């Protein structure tokens, strides 16, 4: 039916004509943009073999390039797919088929193993030890071809993609240097792509973000963070997010960039992605010491932070509720007070009647943080009264978390009960 | 310490 008999005989004949033929023949039944018929080809017990063996063919630069493209494709389908062509042998052939000195092939080889690197852990890392980043790496040397730099950046972040479990750091992290000196390219595919590869690098230990800042890269990241493409930006924030989750030094090292200024805008950006990723990167960055905390207020964040409070979706509202509550945890006495200046209460207090437990908690620590500064403040003794006791009954507060002794969680209902005691 | 944590394949067609 979908495959005609004499396409399976031109196919095993010895006549590079008819060899030629038929496997473009394939190549074409496979280009379909609704669903190409993959499982008819492996169907065919003999074929998927001898595509194996027609890359071979050093002699004829035609035949490997329409073979890897068919081959490509059907590693574009399911893991049992692609399984099929593993263990025809054909990974060690692509990998040797990128130092080939015809240029198409060695396109379509990268993309071939880009598929079957992004199938799995188990594909990637079997790729991974099959040596393919030194061959893979030099293609880069060769600023020549557009469309071949593509390919070999998005195969590196297929490379580096995947954490249950994560490759080999060692076995994959030699692509640092080529990666810190691809950022400055102008095409935005390859910025992407290789935006990507370091965001899957950055997430890790404390110790995977300190190799991938010693690449240099902190610097060219937050530059991206305002490129006009969100094909670019999306995973530029992803990877200086994945960098501010590390200890005070590094993430300090994201700061001495000037990257606040720019994630001011991003929290105006039309997408909710960039919004919400925004707030989580800005909450991590203000879980720190008091100067990154006062680093965040000089910024003018928090402003931006209670609007997207009052008026964000939930998803990007929580967290912007962690970004305010860290920096109620370790923060000054003076720069809380910059915080309930602005008027955090309300928000805080405002989400104390939604759905999800753990942020209520968030809140509620966010609230018991201002209430035992403001103790702190009555133990000075000035005025005996607590100043934000009553800032926080105006919000309709203490209805809510009166409201919160009948909540279904221990710890929520406890928690309120120990506040109103305490602080009323 | 407080920090919280974050939380594939190309067809070729000639057209």
């Amino acid at each position: 039916g979908v495959i005609t008999s004499d396409m399976i005989e031109m196919i095993f004949s010895k006549s590079p004509e008819q060899q030629l033929s038929a496997t473009q023949k394939f190549r074409k039944l496979l280009s379909k943009e609704p669903n190409p018929p993959i499982d008819e080809v492996i169907s065919t017990p003999g074929v998927v073999a001898r595509f194996v063996e027609f890359l071979k063919r050093k002699e004829n630069c035609t035949l490997q390039f329409e073979s890897a493209w068919v081959l490509t494709n059907i590693a574009s389908g399911n893991s049992l797919q692609t399984r099929i062509v593993i263990q025809a042998g054909a990974v060690p052939i692509f990998i040797e088929l990128l130092s080939s000195e015809f240029e198409d092939v060695q396109e379509q080889a990268v993309w071939a193993l880009g598929n079957i690197a992004g199938d799995s852990t188990m594909c990637r890392d079997y790729v991974l030890d099959c040596n393919i980043l030194p061959p893979l790496l030099q293609l880069f040397s060769k600023q020549n071809r557009l469309t071949m730099t593509r390919n070999a950046v998005w195969a590196l972040s297929n490379l580096c993609r995947g954490k249950s479990p994560p490759p080999e750091f060692a076995k994959v992290s030699p692509c640092l240097n080529v990666l810190s000196w691809l950022l400055f390219v102008s095409d935005t595919d390859v910025l992407a792509d290789a935006c990507w590869a370091l965001s899957y690098l950055s997430d890790g230990p404390n110790d995977k973000i300190q190799a991938v800042i010693d690449a240099g890269v902190c610097r060219r990241l937050v530059e991206l963070l305002m490129h006009n493409d969100y094909k670019v930006v999306s995973p530029a924030l992803r990877a200086v997010g994945n960098i501010v989750t590390g200890d005070d030094i590094q993430t300090q090292v994201i700061l001495n960039c000037s990257a606040l200024q720019s994630l001011l805008h991003l929290l105006s950006s039309p997408k909710e992605s960039i919004k919400k990723e925004a707030c989580w990167t800005i909450s991590n960055i203000t879980a720190g010491n008091r100067a990154q905390i006062q680093t965040v207020i000089d910024a003018n964040i928090f402003p931006a932070l209670i609007s997207i409070l009052q008026t964000a979706e939930f998803r990007t509202r929580k967290e912007a509720a962690w970004a305010i509550t860290n920096a109620t945890s370790g923060g000054s006495a003076e720069q809380i007070k910059y915080l309930v200046e602005l008027g955090c209460i309300k928000p805080l207090c405002d989400l104390l009647t939604v759905m999800d437990s753990k942020i209520v908690q968030v809140a509620l620590n966010g609230l018991e943080n201002i209430l035992r500064l403001g103790e702190q403040e009555a133990k000075r003794n000035g005025t005996g009264i607590n100043p934000y006791c009553a800032l926080i009954e105006e919000a309709y507060g203490l209805d809510k978390i009166e409201f919160l002794q009948s909540h279904e969680n221990q710890e929520i209902y406890q928690k309120a009960f120990d506040l109103i005691e305490h602080y009323f | 310490r407080v920090k919280r944590p974050m939380n594939r394949r190309k067809t070729k067609t000639l057209m």
